[PDB]
């Protein structure tokens, strides 16, 4: 077919596009240190942008650190994909047609990057070999004296991001086409998520991690022996989504449950509910064994990436391991045999449920009396709290009797146990907060729609006109982790506000879990208040982190199916199209992990801006555009190659917001795109203006830079905005016919083709 | 207001100089083109009162970072909204017109900011720019030119009262 | 053939060995920092071995940092190997048989790890795919909250080390079998190494980096156009070794020269000698363009890993690039086309030699007048000096007139330019030192024997009996970088001392360059004072860093050829044999790079202890054995699996020495092995005792723990040591026949087989 | 001897307490099982003189790390050779009999050590062990319990003379 300039791209093939992006969106480096602790020549003081012993300056070191984070995230996703694909090929078979629904392009990222069009599962192995080889080449650059410019480190970070998206696509395709995941179903079943959805009177298996291959055998054993009714299995992190989507092509509600995000791991463990804990990989707290030994909770590892120092009993019989765990000889085991693990974990749950009875780390009513009337509010825990909660004030107010302060703190706390280790009184503050919010914990329930996987091309063809023309106000992609600044309600509030205005909201990862945990006055979550299709005012859950590739997939399929441009090895042109026409913005409010950084960078390279939380300023790189330099905002009209001016939107590719209201205003503004129809620009300007006036109290000061015609003004406020333009900015307005005759810097073009590439 | 300069994690070996109230007042009244950078934490009834008075004292223009603009709507101050991460990026460019169009600002006064946010934003200003930073918040900001020490809410309010008394 | 338990091993297959090793050699973690800045949950204070927000403690963080360094080094070596092998296959062909001399095991590391026996250049591609896939799996573990135990991070570091010794083997095999490198020649030509070996009256091309594929085209152009006589080409770092080994199967001396190690890069650039600088891939200072612009020195990059931000003009014609560089339009370029680069660099050297005339950054006298008599010895540079030289004192003494202090400091300085940025007077101290030692620079000449590659099986079969029995006192492998504490003479002194005692000294990397730069009273270097075969009292140079795999290959071939044990996928047994019988110790006096850490760890996993410089304590891990715990020193006799006691040797697997005399004593002691012949042990004890008495003034206090018989004692001092044993330790001695009858803890066994594996 | 505590690169927030001469003498004379850890830098004839006198004062056993044993051969002191990394590893094991066989040492006195070496060796002692460290060297050792400030050679010699005068 018609190929492209950059198939199987490397750091040198994508350099032109990366530098074109960085020319408008300058990188901003916020170093976390003024020292480089890398080789034995150092550490070198780089404060004041000085140079180390190798000559690297502060910007180079910050860029290297961010690039290392990006490649670490890409390596996580690629290793997950490789292991999952190998297991699927070994069990199911290599020659299995790929089944992702009724799509003309099952792999919109694989085709865009590697130029290939996979048909079976054996055609995903060369792609994974390309993502591992290039990952090795990129990790070779973190060495001392192996590069020196920050700009090329940024280019390699962009390449790592796109490779991460390719790896996520590979993993999601492999698991969806095999494990019977929903195939683009817009009405996937609603499932119950929450700590209070687990019945403590039954054996409980808590599956923490990200890989679903290991736990499929556990569920097969449970179904084959008729144990689903007499046992409970609950997932944490994205493995919960993967288990929930398992075998759900029949749309029947599942029996496995979702317990929460990473912030709930320590709370779940300390509550004593789990009877067995099985860990898989990726986001897994590195202190589970220490707490489980105190609470008599066995821990089974099932991976080579995570083994926790536990004894390896893979070749041992199941019964001997059960006896060894029951007698307390060992605090856990590492079972890499999937059949043996699937047999062992449920039997271990049965044999350990009666042994541990009401065992919990929560003080009941008496130890807390001293634990609260022992502290003197010395302020060390607040200094050690990542969120800087007023823990001494809350405890002091609890001393008088009012315990609602810690009840409030429970939502604002992430369960990290950093307050209990700086105290000089040895107060388990987290358990105190847990009991102070025990009522909420018992009433912590919600509904989340199961991951739909990939968006079919029918909905994409129906919605591409609205997206490109601007009729639909845009696609807000709420992704990322659960390291929120002010609790898990900011994402819910943003999603509700942007669904009330007919945006297309697409969620994935822990953000979907946090969104589905809150209810309105009628007790209905957002997932039952709004549908799950790909159109205006519809929230659709795409799945786990490995399914964050599907959002960029829809972004590329808008240019492929609708615009008609070819996808094979055409990263630059498709990214330019997405950056110039498609209105899509990502939001990672609680991103902490390197995987989130890799996903955000890959979305940047594809032309999708992203707004992160205040905690994500520790990634040491943002991409921000100078809105006062008129020389940056010039594109080439593809019809004749002449210079065409564009509005300053998006004014960034990665930025961090302080509060969720500022995030709402940013998301509303940065969905505006060049080549916006009159109706589309009118809708987007209307929504941005109302959001800014509601959440900041003032009209945006840059609103007059986005008006190219009276038609572009909001219909309800056309007169007042016309008066504002007439008086404040001296624009000449033909008032007889409500016409704008002088003042706009860019005349409205009926059909223009703005692009950044001269070719 | 300098007794407690304790920290949990350090950015390096160069830190902020813990200043008294008189030193802060002298620096505020000594700057040529100052800028009052106020975060969302200023919307606390106890702090929004002082911030407005400090701004009214020397007619300092205000950058109301985040969702803190609502507290400066009806007041008699020159307040404008700007993203902190975009403000920090713009302060390192000498050829930036500014919030009005007269250039950059030689010093920035910080009030009511989250510690982990302002520290990371100032890591890009104290290193790649030549702008002085005066942190009048209750926390100890390490990546600032001059900062207040750790203070309680009552002590922070008293220090702000002393500062405005000297302006 | 007869396979082994662990072919294509992973983190779980090598776990048993790794844990067997760590049971005797406990890890010692020296955390370089009290914080972790990995995810946005942090930074987390881990002082006092506290736990972060994810539960990781200080030991876990230090282990993760060291493991990240190890995988970075492994990735560097593996990427070098993959790129070199791809280029060789593309140009020469996939069907070429591997030519590594007369060896029945051309790949002693590939066969040991992957179980494969390559016979063609196309049989090295699956191996490199295994090293990239496992590298991706290992880099996936650096993610936040992935692993949770320091011991498993150590196990993964050991796996990363071995997969490095595999990647280095692949790269060396690929380049040796193709580029006509010497094939195990014990009479490789002596080449001139030194800055003063370059004639400033001719055009000079300085090749910095590690990859030789790019510069082979430059040399082909120079030879084809008859330019070797009228031009000079000099290499820095290991690319110099690769060039001087190019086409040297004919033993004719080369025309390319060696300028020095990494410590000489800035000095060479500032001296103004280079006319064109071409940078390949590794160990390249990241400030070359900044100095070259001031000294009008063009810079050409030739890799994707290193681009320096320079314009990419790969598709442009050579003449246009030459004109653009000559006019000063650009300060360099990136040329990934090898033929065009090979044509451009010599022509650029010709056209730029007459333009730059005596341009240098070395003030002679009058400009140095103020430069020296402006400082007031404020002591900041000494605070910023990594070696903590008395720079203020040297400058003050230079003010009076005596300039010999800086002349001395020149050898003790590494050219890192960290003293010129903390100064508040703006003194180019490095240039001051350079001129103060200008006379030495003019007299900086030496001879180094070209890399011999792999050790042939004939010499190994001749020397294995002496090595295993102990007749040869041991193999000292002086490897590593040039970050020496007290100049480049420590390695020379150690090599001379250990060659005077008939050890087998094998050198590689920058250490060979530093050893060959010093001469005795007759003006003969060690390479002409001693032969280059594999036997007692012979220094042999193996080549570059990629040739460090051949030392471990020799250690494995001792067990393969001599002991007769099979090699295919038999890592554990061969490593146990090497640790228990073969006397070999590595020395990395100036290791700074992550590659050195990976090489040291891989040598640890193979059972080869290593002594590092004092600067290598910043690697955050050592492997040290408790010499007072008698329970650690027990092995199993392979005849009947009974417990057999062994002497506390080696007392470490990785340690750091303070001075070179302590290093000599450590190397002498830790060459002692279990199952040492009464002669082998007499020789080793004699040498260790003499070295300890010479360099520390005292008899070793542990010498009586290594005596098992009268003949184990040194022959010359048998009587006095017998008296010492009789009086001090109460041993009962039959003085009639100088016999031992009571006192030795371990009886001498005529034929014992000590091993650590019960199986 | 505490005026200059300047550092180039830090390890964290917890640093060493710059102690005076009298404090050092009191701590040396107050310890129960002390250990004099002397590096190769003690071979300077200005320092080997004092080190021997300090050892003779309170009969402190000496760990002559590195190639510093030759300076303690003929002297009337109890000196033994040990590797610094091995010594630091052994000091974190409470069951170590010691250089003589009577257990560990509660405090270690450091003299004549290279900064980058002793700092990294002490990073494994101040974190994983319960051993006090008194650094009487002319440099400022950050990873020590109590250390001297940055001093010149003459000032370091004078401080050592004062230390011996108070012992
Ligand atoms: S990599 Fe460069 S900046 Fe970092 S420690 Fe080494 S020499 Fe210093
Ligand atoms: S650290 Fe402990 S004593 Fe201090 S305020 Fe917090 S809970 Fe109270
Ligand atoms: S566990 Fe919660 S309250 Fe304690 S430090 Fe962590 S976030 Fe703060
Ligand atoms: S980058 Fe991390 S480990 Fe290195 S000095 Fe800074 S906080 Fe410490
Ligand atoms: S990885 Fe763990 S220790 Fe490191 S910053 Fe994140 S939470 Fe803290
Ligand atoms: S930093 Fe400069 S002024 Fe200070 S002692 Fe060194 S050379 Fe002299
Ligand atoms: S350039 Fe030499 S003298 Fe200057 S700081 Fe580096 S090592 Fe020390």
């Amino acid at each position: 077919g018609p190929m492209g300039p950059t198939p199987f791209p490397t750091a040198a093939t994508v350099r032109d596009w990366s530098f074109t992006l960085f020319d408008r969106y300058e990188p901003v480096y916020t170093p976390m240190c003024d020292q480089c602790c890398y080789c034995t020549f150092g550490p070198c003081n780089l404060e004041g942008n000085r140079r180390g012993a190798c000559g690297l300056d502060m910007k180079g070191q910050a860029a290297r650190e961010f690039f290392l984070r990006c490649i670490t995230g890409c390596a996580c996703h690629s290793a997950h994909g490789r292991h999952l694909l190998d297991h699927i090929i070994s069990i199911f078979g290599e020659d299995m047609p790929i089944n992702m629904g009724a799509s003309n392009v099952i792999a919109p990222n694989i085709q865009l990057i590697t130029g290939r069009q996979p048909k079976t599962l054996g055609d995903l192995k060369p792609i994974m070999e390309y993502v591992e080889e290039e990952l090795g080449q990129l990790l070779a650059t973190v060495h001392a004296g192996q590069e020196g410019a920050a700009i090329d480190y940024d280019n390699k970070a962009m390449l790592a991001g796109i490779l991460d998206h390719v790896g996520m696509e590979v993993s999601d395709i492999a698991q969806v086409t095999a494990l019977g995941f929903p195939k683009s179903d817009p009405e996937a079943p609603l499932v119950e998520v929450g700590m209070g959805t687990l019945d403590a009177s039954k054996p409980v298996i808590i599956a923490i991690g990200h890989n679903v291959a290991g736990v499929t055998y556990i569920m097969d054993y449970m179904e084959d022996n008729n144990l689903t009714d007499k046992m409970e299995i609950g997932g944490l992190c994205c493995t919960a989504f993967d288990m929930t989507r398992y075998k759900r092509e029949d749309r029947k509600p599942p029996y496995a449950k979702i317990v929460g995000t990473i912030s709930k791991e320590l709370k779940v463990v300390r509550s004593g509910i789990p009877d067995v804990i099985v860990i898989d990989e990726q986001c897994v707290r590195a202190d589970l064994v220490e707490e489980g030994k105190k609470l008599k909770i066995p821990v089974i590892a099932s991976n080579e990436k995570v083994m926790y120092g536990l004894p390896d009993r893979t070749n041992d019989d199941v019964d001997a391991i059960i006896e060894d765990i029951k007698t307390g000889k060992i605090p856990g085991c590492v079972m890499l045999d999937y059949e043996k693990l699937g047999e062992l974990v449920p039997r271990l749950a049965m044999e350990m449920a009666p042994l541990r009875e009401g065992i919990s780390a929560i003080p009941s009513d008496e130890e807390m009396a001293s634990l609260v009337a022992k502290c003197v509010a010395c302020g060390e825990c607040a200094l050690a709290c990542p969120e800087e909660l007023d823990i001494p004030d809350a405890i002091q107010a609890a001393k008088e009797g009012d315990f609602t302060a810690l009840d409030f703190l429970h939502d604002l706390c992430v369960g990290c146990r950093r307050c209990e280790q700086v105290c000089n009184k040895e107060i388990p503050i987290l358990s105190v907060i847990d009991k102070a919010a025990q009522k909420a914990i018992a009433e912590e329930k919600g509904l989340v729609r199961a991951g739909r996987g990939q968006v079919s091309d029918a909905e994409i063809r129906a919605e591409g006109l609205n997206l490109v023309m601007g009729t639909t106000p845009g696609v807000i992609a709420i992704i990322g982790c659960a390291n929120y600044p002010a609790g898990s309600k900011d994402v819910y509030r943003i999603a509700e506000e942007f669904l009330n205005r007919n945006y297309i909201v697409a969620v994935s990862g822990c953000s979907a879990m946090d969104i589905g945990m809150y209810k309105d006055a009628d007790g209905k979550t957002l997932y039952e208040r709004f549908p799950g299709r790909f159109e205006r005012g519809n929230i659709l859950n795409t799945g786990s982190c490995v399914s964050n590739s599907h959002i960029s997939g829809t972004c590329h399929k808008v240019a492929a199916i609708f615009a008609g441009r070819n996808l094979s090895g055409n990263l630059a042109e498709i990214a330019d199209y997405t950056l110039n026409r498609v209105g899509a913005v990502g939001l990672a409010w609680g991103a902490y992990s390197q995987k989130a950084a890799a996903i955000g960078t890959g979305c940047n390279m594809y032309g999708i801006p992203a707004v992160l939380g205040p905690h994500s300023g520790k990634y040491r790189r943002a991409l921000i555009a100078k809105t006062y330099d008129e020389n940056k905002w010039k594109v080439y009209d593809s019809r004749n190659g002449s210079e065409l001016d564009i509005p300053p939107s998006p004014e960034f590719l990665i930025t961090t917001a302080e509060t969720w209201q500022e995030a709402c205003v940013l998301l509303a503004k940065n969905c505006i795109r060049p080549s916006d129809n009159n109706m589309g620009r009118s809708i987007k300007l209307t929504h941005w203006i109302e959001l800014s006036e509601k959440y900041l109290g003032v009209l945006p000061e840059d609103w007059w830079k986005f008006v190219r015609h009276e038609a572009d003004l909001p219909l309800s406020r056309r007169e007042e905005l016309l008066k504002k333009l007439e008086t404040e900015h001296g624009w000449e307005i033909d008032w007889k016919k409500k016409k704008i005759i002088s003042g706009p810097k860019i005349k409205f073009d009926v059909s223009s083709q703005p692009t950044n590439l001269k070719r | 207001t300098t007794k407690n300069t304790k920290l949990f994690t350090s950015y390096g070996v160069k830190t902020s100089k813990a200043i008294t109230t008189e030193v802060a007042a002298k620096l505020i009244s000594k700057a040529k083109r100052p800028l009052f950078v106020v975060g969302t934490g200023v919307l606390d009834p106890e702090l929004l009162d002082r911030a407005v008075k400090i701004a009214k004292a020397k007619n300092i223009p205000i950058a109301a970072t985040g969702s803190s603009m609502p507290g400066f709507v009806d007041k008699d101050v020159n307040a404008k909204y700007i993203n902190l991460h975009q403000l920090g990026f713009y302060l390192t460019d000498p050829d930036w017109p500014g919030l009005d169009g007269n250039g950059n600002y030689d010093t920035i006064i910080l009030l009511g900011h989250k510690k982990y946010y302002i520290n990371q934003v100032l890591s890009a200003v104290k290193n790649f720019s030549d702008v002085k930073s005066i942190s009048i918040d209750r926390n100890y900001i390490q990546n600032a030119t001059m900062s207040f020490g750790n203070l309680s809410k009552a002590d922070h309010i008293a220090a702000l009262d002393e500062v405005i008394d000297l302006l």
